[PDB]
């Protein structure tokens, strides 16, 4: 993380917790300026180990006044009724296996899954190559250029393009 | 799709159905009707008062 | 007797005989139909135990035990299917005749009569489970399990024959069990000890103590295609009920040294059962399960006063089918997905739907919920090993909390949101896939309707 | 004991504020929640169920109590400050509740 | 029904009606209705198969078996002579067992059917019945040789006891 | 409207069953259902005679 | 209790030298997405990193040890001990429970079971 | 083992042959038809002709003088119960 | 009093009755649910009937009916116990899930599953109701793990 | 099928650099402090030298933390180390290391003395000596 | 506990009182209190702790319950002056606090 | 099954980012690349996440911050996340 962003991270949280302890709607509003007051204090001056106790001390009074068990919006990384519908997860690719007298129904959707494919079926002979073009030896994080070029297709197709749905 | 038959609100403060109070308010007097006789008749103790047994002789 | 010998004898130039492929519908066509002979004069008495012939009394002895013993046989064939057609038909043709030069001596032991005939059909298998290992084995590790499944099995069992050699011409003759009607006791020495502890450790290294049971994963980790003869071994363990010939008689007397056998592996079912936590490998974590529970019937045996009998039966049988279809589960999810680490095959339960109730009903029966056979046999081990002394009721009681987080923590890996890069595992459990795997649920739970066809004569 | 009756009685006290905290959240002070909320009570697959119990909530309890045979003595004679010493506390629990809120 | 000295019972001692009172009661709305629902379509079925059930009667008899076969008889090795000596004693253990459970449940016919005194009545059953298994598990109970049941050569082995100790050693008798 | 053999299907085949594994059994089982005394009370025999 | 769990600590800005931490993974989830996408696979992946996770510890020891620190010979003050305290518990009991039900009787007469 | 075939063990024929030949040799001809036998199947370990002896035989005793459940050691004086 | 047992047993066995009819009965569709939840309407009325009879006369009973194995002396058969706490108790259980089912049937009205949810909220009500019934302390015991099992 | 070289050799030093990274890059430079070292208190055979431990502790922790996956679903290539024992273990937590419970389960213990009195209700205490008699004291009559 | 002789039947529970079980009894007043009769008391069923004082007055209370079957209520004086036997029973036994409190000091 | 749009994340995304007094409403809505309103570097990139958080109400990822230099941006992906619009 660039030393520039690192206040951000708690920029975000330091109101975050602070709301789940207060009650009135107002509580909260009433004390924003008034707390936000401290962040400009000194507001242009060194990068380095000058305002590096900006967030040296940070760190207690912080976590001292930590856990009022804060307001978790329900679908999140924790939280109730979060990850809590699995009971479809949406098995992407449950088209295989049918005996049709199954298949005799949504025949205008057989119809269009066979022409997603065409793409998938032949994408590769420049898809995959100008991946040994594009990324010279120990290339960072692997997208292709974000056109490849052309057409992309899709290129990260299907897996990330067409991926499961949320009901 | 289903069917539209009372659209949300953006703090407009919903309307009732003008059945939905009156019928449920019906049942905030079985709560003060029935507390009618706690008082009638009963008192805060219905007892009878020991009588300090003073008679040890 | 020879009603069951001969026609499955019979059935062994039933197969060879026959022509291309229809081979396996043949032979398990008939196989089927000899359980209408199993029955069929068995389940006679009762009282005044049945006693046919000279050399056989088939099961009378309240060990019934064998309707099992013929039932595994045509359970195989729609086990071992699998991966074994891919290879000759005259190596095909085999490998049903082994399978079946097996099935032929459980029907002789299980009855022999005597001693002298259990034994050399005690150490009569061995020739057929060990071709079965080495050969099909998966792994190059199988090497060493051919050995290993010797050099116990056959290391401490000739001092049987220096023993059963020596009781015969001692008193009288051993020809019958049917008569001890003379027996005299065993005292003390430092002779008898050795006669009681000959006698005896053969039994053991089969049915394991927490010592010398360094083979049972060895075997089971590494054996053949479907546990084709897994099933097997499974079933040949528990025989090693002929402690209950023995004890019961023949050095009654001498309880004098239980105590080794006692705390070594009572303390043992307290313990393997916890080293079975963390294993990485499935065909593993179950083979821990079958030493626990059933290493608690050596502590059902030693103790005499029945109450144990009636509960220790019910175990060598109850296990009997849980314990082995298990190893019909774990090796139908591996056709798919051909690791055996246990991790690597989550996320299901959404794509084999109706697999789910297969493995909720087989769990369930290491719970043991109350009404099915397995605490009805337990039930009657703790209340007589209570009485031995007030204290067993711990440790055994613990037995009955680390083997619950035992069986879900196998479940429960099988639920979790899994897709993840598996193209496999589209097969939605053709037919034998779930016609093996009953068989067991229908034919175990019925039994508690009327169980007293499980019991001994106590 | 002579502890449970310091004990227990005061567990009494926070019988009120149990209540009174989750009334007063959610049915006292101003609307707090993200706009677009929908709410609809008209519900006859549920309105039917709450009618049931409630009205066989009151009459409940003085029916079933009012037929048994009677199985024991209760003392009766309860002197003063024994009395309504339970009452006594929930009194200023709702008074501590409120004041508290 | 069954033998009434093998399971007998105090008699019925009816209720007495006691109406008092100008009020209707349910109950007649009741056995007068469920006994016209029932009746019929019940009633009418037994009594309909016990006469088709008049065309046959069949026969299964009463299995007693013949007793020579002593007890401490015989010569000792024997196998003939001591393979019945014991069938004459582990019927005579099968039969001990179930005469406590006939003896138990007339003891449950003291308490449901009273439940109440549950101690000022019966008379009989409790201070009966541990006069009863105290006449069971000596002598009748092989133990803890119950594991082999050890018939007939621990059955007179803690009946030796049962001489050989009592009645001469008891110093002094 | 009927919809009336529905509740009679449910409960009135059972009822029958039930029944007749009871009319032809209570006094076959030597003790079967155990029922309690009558709880008589002196408004039989008996005078009071308090009231005191 | 268990742990800090060190969610803050020294840093900044030595140690900016020590990047292609992530070179190491990006250059397979890279491969590995050019792996797991291909239009015809249908079968697991080989996942070196399960491979050595079992192999190297179910296997691979008994190769390894060597039966010589005596934090190895540690074991004695586990899987021997114990055993031999269970059995000083039990044979006092099963005794001074057997002399009782010699002279003088504890039990009542009403048990036959056992 | 999907070329749209429907299928159980093997191939096209037998294996419609060979799913008949396990389901109804299976059950319905064994853990129906068999499971019938054993269910009223005749008295078992011989307690239904105890329950009937061991019930007229204790008012017999208990009719005339007799006491019920003796165990006087198998009529004594039988025995010469050797001392020392 | 001739019918004042046999309609206890009718409250259990009504029960089990939506559980076989799911195996090929020719179920009823979709409102399988309302199948069930009727099926519960008349077992409380059902039970109502016996809790006046006793609160006149007494006169609690049990059943001896069906003899499961006979071990050595002990001879454990089954059982039920009508007694004070089965009289008024039960009707209650009853009484509150016959309005609590009404309440899923809102909450969970979307779910495909549906079907299948009243099904094991069903046994747990059956064997929970086996609890407090029993006399025969091992089959408090069947119950008593039955339950702990529906939790899971 | 991997053919040669599958797992750990005999460690925990054979030339600490050709193991990681030869495969199995437990460390990139050799020097992570992921080197194929952690074979403290070794004769133990358990973990030769191993592209492995003591890399740290109390769980992967499954949250957004998502280059791909990361943690305990999506399974990045190979990283792994130890396991089995996260899927019930997470970080921290708010306080550090204070035993107030043995505090409050002994808060009762204090209590134990209010055991040894009774609660009877019917006299007051009325400082007293000789007055207690819980039943009587004097002649009956 | 008045009569501390032994017991002819040896049903305990007492099924054996002194002669009726009191509460403790007698000592003076009342020297013979006089419950209900025993071959009535357990003749009916009778909970053990309703074989204290107001034996005789209780078993009217239940006679009229089990008259007017489809009713709620009886006679709410009775149930009243079932304290009034009670009650007085109850405060003649809240004497005992009183005797020994000062018969027990000086003298 | 509450119907879902991707008009009204045009609006209200437009509407409480023209109810602060802040920004004049007759400024860039849909395109104003935020660069010339991102001022300073922070107070404006989280701040305005800080609102829009209180309505429909998930999580507001953070690396999803850089995103939102394109007022059209913003609301482009969370059309991805509530599965809006086809
Ligand atoms: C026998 C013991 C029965 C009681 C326990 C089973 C509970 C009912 C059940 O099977 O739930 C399945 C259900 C299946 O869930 P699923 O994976 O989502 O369904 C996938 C498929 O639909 C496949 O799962 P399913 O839910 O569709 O189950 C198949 C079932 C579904 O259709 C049904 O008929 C329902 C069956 C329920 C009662 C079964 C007979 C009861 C007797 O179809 C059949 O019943 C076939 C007819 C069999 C008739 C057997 C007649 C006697 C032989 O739940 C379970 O997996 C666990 C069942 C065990 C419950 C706990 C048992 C201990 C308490
Ligand atoms: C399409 C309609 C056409 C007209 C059809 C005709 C009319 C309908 C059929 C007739 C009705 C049969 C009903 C059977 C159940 C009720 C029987 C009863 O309660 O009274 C006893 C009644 C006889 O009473 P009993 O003659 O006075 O008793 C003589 C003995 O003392 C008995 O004493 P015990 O010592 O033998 O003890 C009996 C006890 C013990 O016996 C057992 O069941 C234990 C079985 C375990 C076998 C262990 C070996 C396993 C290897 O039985 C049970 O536990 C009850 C289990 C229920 C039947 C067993 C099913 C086995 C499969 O039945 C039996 O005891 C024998 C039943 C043998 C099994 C029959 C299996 C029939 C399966 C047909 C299924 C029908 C399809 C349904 C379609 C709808 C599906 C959704
Ligand atoms: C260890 C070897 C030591 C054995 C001691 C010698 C055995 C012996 O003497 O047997 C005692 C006795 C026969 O000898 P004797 O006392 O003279 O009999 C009286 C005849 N009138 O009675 C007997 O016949 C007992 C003979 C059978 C004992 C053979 C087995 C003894 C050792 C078994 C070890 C158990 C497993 C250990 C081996 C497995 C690992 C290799």
């Amino acid at each position: 993380l660039t030393h520039q962003q690192k206040v951000l991270r708690l920029y975000k949280r330091a109101l975050r917790h602070l709301e789940s302890w207060c009650i009135h709607r107002d509580k909260y509003r009433y004390f924003a300026c008034l707390l936000r007051a401290r962040f400009d204090e000194h507001k242009n001056e060194k990068d380095m180990v000058k305002a590096t106790q900006l967030l040296r001390e940070a760190e207690e009074e912080f976590w001292h006044g930590q856990h009022p068990q804060p307001y978790i919006f329900p679908e999140s990384p924790g939280g109730t009724s979060y990850e809590r519908y699995e009971c479809y997860k949406v098995p992407e690719w449950c088209l295989d296996d049918w005996h049709p007298s199954e298949k005799a129904m949504y025949p205008d959707y057989f119809a269009k899954r066979e022409q997603w494919k065409k793409l998938r079926r032949e994408s590769w002979e420049r898809e995959v190559k100008q991946l040994q073009e594009e990324t010279p030896v120990g290339g960072p994080r692997t997208e292709a250029l974000p056109p490849a070029r052309k057409q992309g297709d899709l290129p990260p197709l299907w897996w990330h393009i067409v991926t499961r749905p949320r009901e | 799709g289903g069917g539209a038959h009372i659209e949300p609100r953006y703090r407009q403060f919903p309307q009732l159905t003008r059945s939905q109070v009156i019928q449920a308010e019906f049942f905030s007097a079985t709560m003060w009707f029935w507390i009618l006789w706690r008082f009638w008749h009963d008192s805060d103790a219905v007892l009878g008062h020991f009588p300090y047994p003073d008679p040890s002789q | 007797m020879l009603k069951y010998i001969i026609p499955t004898i019979m059935l062994m130039p039933l197969t060879w005989l026959s022509k291309n492929n229809m081979i396996w519908v043949n032979s398990t066509a008939h196989s089927l139909l000899i359980s209408f002979t199993s029955l069929l004069l068995m389940n006679q008495f009762g009282d005044n135990s049945l006693n046919f012939s000279l050399l056989f009394f088939s099961d009378s002895l309240s060990t019934p035990l064998l309707i099992l013993t013929m039932w595994l046989l045509p359970l195989m064939l729609m086990a071992s299917q699998h991966h074994l057609s891919k290879e000759n038909l005259t190596r095909k043709k085999l490998f049903i005749t082994m399978l079946i030069s097996l099935q032929l001596f459980l029907i002789m032991t299980f009855t022999a009569m005597e001693l002298i005939l259990f034994y050399i059909l005690f150490e009569a298998t061995l020739v057929p489970t060990l071709i079965i290992i080495t050969r099909w084995g998966n792994q190059t590790e199988r090497l060493n399990a051919g050995l290993y499944f010797l050099f116990y099995t056959l290391a401490g069992s000739l001092p049987l024959l220096v023993a059963l050699i020596y009781i015969q011409n001692t008193v009288g003759s051993l020809n019958f069990l049917m008569l001890q009607y003379w027996v005299q006791p065993v005292h003390n020495s430092w002779s008898n000890v050795f006669m009681w502890l000959a006698c005896m450790m053969a039994f053991m290294v089969k049915m394991p103590l927490y010592g010398l049971h360094l083979w049972l994963p060895k075997a089971h980790v590494e054996a053949p295609i479907a546990g084709s003869m897994v099933l097997a071994a499974v079933l040949l363990k528990l025989g090693g009920y002929g402690m209950l010939r023995i004890t019961l008689i023949l050095n009654p007397m001498t309880d004098f040294m239980a105590y080794p056998f006692i705390m070594l592996s009572l303390w043992g079912m307290i313990m393997t059962s916890s080293i079975c936590l963390r294993q990485t490998d499935l065909k593993s974590l179950i083979a821990y399960s079958s030493v626990s529970h059933m290493a608690l019937v050596i502590v059902a045996i030693l103790i005499q006063t029945p109450w144990s009998y009636m509960g220790a039966t019910a175990l060598m049988i109850a296990h009997g089918l849980t314990s082995s279809m298990l190893f019909c589960l774990a090796n139908s999810n591996y056709e798919r997905i051909h690791s055996r680490t246990m991790i690597l095959a989550r996320g299901l339960q959404t794509l084999l739907p109706l697999m789910a109730t297969w493995w909720l009903l087989a769990s369930l029966t290491n719970l043991a919920l109350p009404p099915t056979i397995n605490l009805i046999g337990e039930l009657f081990v703790v209340m007589s090993t209570f009485s031995w002394s007030n204290i067993t009721i711990i440790l055994m009681g613990v037995n009955m909390v680390i083997t619950a987080l035992y069986s879900l923590y196998m479940l429960i890996m099988t639920q979790r949101g899994k897709y993840t890069y598996h193209i496999n595992n589209i097969s939605p459990s053709f037919t034998r896939e779930n016609a093996l795997m009953s068989l067991h649920i229908l034919p175990l739970l019925l039994l508690t309707l009327n169980p007293k066809i499980i019991l001994g004569p106590l | 004991n002579a502890w449970a009756l310091l004990m227990t009685l005061i567990a009494t006290s926070f019988t009120a504020i149990y209540s009174t905290r989750i009334i007063f959240f959610a049915l006292l002070g101003q609307p707090r929640f993200p706009t677009l909320v929908n709410i609809n009570e008209n519900n006859p697959l549920l309105i039917n169920s709450i009618k049931r119990l409630l009205i066989g909530s009151l009459f409940a309890g003085y029916i079933i109590s009012n037929n048994i045979p009677p199985t024991t003595i209760p003392q009766m004679t309860m002197p003063y400050y024994l009395k309504t010493t339970a009452l006594i506390v929930t009194i200023l629990g709702f008074i501590l509740a409120l004041e508290i809120s | 029904s069954w033998d009434k000295d093998v399971y007998p019972e105090p008699p019925r001692r009816t209720p007495a009606p006691s109406p008092q009172t100008s009020l209707p009661n349910p109950i007649t709305y009741l056995t007068k209705a469920f006994d016209l629902l029932v009746d019929r379509p019940v009633t009418l079925v037994r009594e309909f198969i016990e006469r088709q059930h008049a065309k046959n009667k069949y026969y299964y008899y009463h299995r007693e078996f013949r007793r020579v076969p002593d007890i401490t008889e015989c010569q000792e090795k024997d196998v003939l002579c001591m393979f019945e000596a014991e069938m004459q004693w582990r019927r005579d253990y099968k039969v001990d067992q179930e005469i406590v459970n006939i003896i138990q449940e007339r003891l449950k016919a003291c308490q449901q059917r009273e439940g109440e005194s549950h101690r000022q009545n019966c008379a009989k059953e409790l201070e009966q019945f541990t006069q009863v298994v105290k006449a069971y598990q000596d002598r009748y109970h092989d133990l803890g040789a119950h594991y082999s049941a050890r018939k007939c050569l621990a059955k007179q082995k803690q009946r030796m006891l049962a001489e050989r100790k009592a009645a001469k050693e008891a110093a002094a008798a | 409207y009927r919809h009336s053999i529905f509740a009679f299907t449910h409960v009135l085949i059972p009822v029958w069953i039930i029944h007749y594994y009871l009319k032809y059994h209570v006094t076959t089982k030597p003790y079967t259902i155990v029922e309690k005394k009558p709880r008589i009370f002196p408004g039989d025999t008996i005078l009071e005679t308090g009231e005191v | 209790t268990t742990l800090d769990p060190a969610e803050y600590d020294i840093s900044s800005e030595t140690r900016k030298a020590q990047a292609e931490r992530l070179a190491i993974r990006s250059r397979l989830k890279r491969e590995y997405q050019l792996q797991y996408y291909d239009p015809s696979r249908r079968g697991v992946i080989e996942d070196p990193a399960l491979v050595r996770w079992t192999y190297a510890r179910s296997a691979n020891i008994y190769p390894n040890f060597r039966p010589n620190t005596k934090t190895s010979l540690l074991g004695a003050l586990f899987g021997i001990g114990p055993l031999v305290f269970w059995y000083y518990v039990f044979k006092t009991d099963r005794d001074r429970k057997e002399k009782l039900i010699q002279e003088g009787k504890l039990d009542r007469t009403f048990n036959i079971s056992y | 083992k999907n070329p749209d075939s429907h299928g159980y063990d093997k191939d096209p024929a037998v294996d419609i042959w060979n799913m008949r030949v396990v389901f109804f040799f299976g059950f319905s001809i064994v853990l129906v038809l068999g499971s019938t036998f054993v269910a009223y199947l005749p008295d078992y370990r011989m307690q239904e002709w105890a329950r009937r002896e061991a019930e007229r035989l204790v008012k017999y005793r208990e009719a005339h003088g007799l006491p019920i459940m003796e165990s006087n050691c198998f009529d004594p004086s039988k025995i010469q119960l050797p001392e020392d | 009093m001739n019918m004042f047992s046999s309609l206890s047993l009718v409250t259990l066995l009504l029960l089990t009755m939506p559980i076989m009819m799911m195996s090929f009965n020719t179920y009823k569709p979709s409102n399988y649910p309302l199948y069930v939840k009727t099926a519960i309407s008349y077992a409380f009325i059902t039970s109502m009937i016996p809790t006046m009879m006793f609160i006149h006369s007494g006169q609690e009973l049990i059943i001896s009916n069906w003899h499961w194995l006979t071990i050595q002396t002990l001879k454990l058969s089954l059982s039920f116990k009508m007694d004070y706490f089965s009289m008024m108790f039960i009707p209650v259980a009853l009484f509150v899930t016959w309005s609590i089912m009404e309440f899923s049937m809102w909450y969970m009205y979307s779910d495909p599953n549906i079907n299948k949810f009243f099904k094991y909220l069903l046994l747990f009500l059956i064997t929970m109701l086996i609890l407090v019934t029993a006399n025969n302390l091992f089959q408090l015991f069947i119950g008593w793990e039955g339950v702990g099992i529906m939790s899971f | 099928a991997s053919h040669i070289t599958k797992d750990m050799l005999p460690g925990p030093y054979p030339k600490t650099p050709e193991e990681r990274a030869a495969a199995a890059k437990k460390y990139n430079m050799r020097v992570e402090d992921y080197e194929p070292y952690p074979d403290d208190g070794t004769g133990y055979g358990d973990y030769p030298k191993l592209p492995d431990r003591s890399q740290q502790e109390r769980d992967p922790w499954y949250d957004w933390d998502h280059p791909d996956l990361r943690l305990n679903w999506g399974e990045p290539m190979h990283w792994d180390l130890d396991m089995y024992i996260r899927n019930r273990v997470d970080t921290s937590p708010t306080p550090v290391n204070w035993n107030l419970m043995c505090k409050h389960l002994f808060g009762f213990v204090a209590f134990m003395l209010f055991m040894f009195w009774v609660g009877e209700t019917y006299p007051a205490y009325q400082p007293v000596g000789p007055k207690q008699y819980p039943y009587n004291n004097l002649y009956l009559e | 506990a008045r009569r501390y002789l032994g017991d002819a039947s040896v049903e305990p529970d007492p099924l054996r009182m002194p002669t009726f079980p009191p509460d403790y009894g007698f000592p003076e007043r009342k020297e013979r209190e006089m419950v209900a009769t025993q071959q009535e008391m357990n003749d009916a069923q009778l909970v053990l702790q309703q074989r204290d004082y107001c034996a005789h007055y209780l078993i009217r209370f239940l006679k009229c319950k089990r008259d007017s079957f489809p009713n709620f209520l009886a006679c709410k004086h009775e149930r009243h002056d079932w304290d009034y036997c009670e009650h007085l029973d109850y405060v003649k036994r809240m004497k005992e606090f009183e005797r020994e409190r000062r018969l027990l000091q000086r003298k | 099954a509450p119907p879902l749009t991707l008009e009204g994340i045009k609006d209200r995304v437009l509407y409480v980012l023209k109810l602060y007094d802040k920004i004049d409403p007759e400024k860039l809505s849909v395109n104003s690349h935020f660069m010339k309103d991102l001022g300073l570097d922070s107070l404006d990139q989280v701040e305005i996440i800080m609102a829009m958080e209180d309505e429909f109400g998930f999580e507001i990822p953070d690396i999803d911050a850089e995103k939102l230099m394109c007022p059209q941006e913003i609301v482009d992906y969370i059309a991805d996340k509530k599965d809006v619009y086809e």
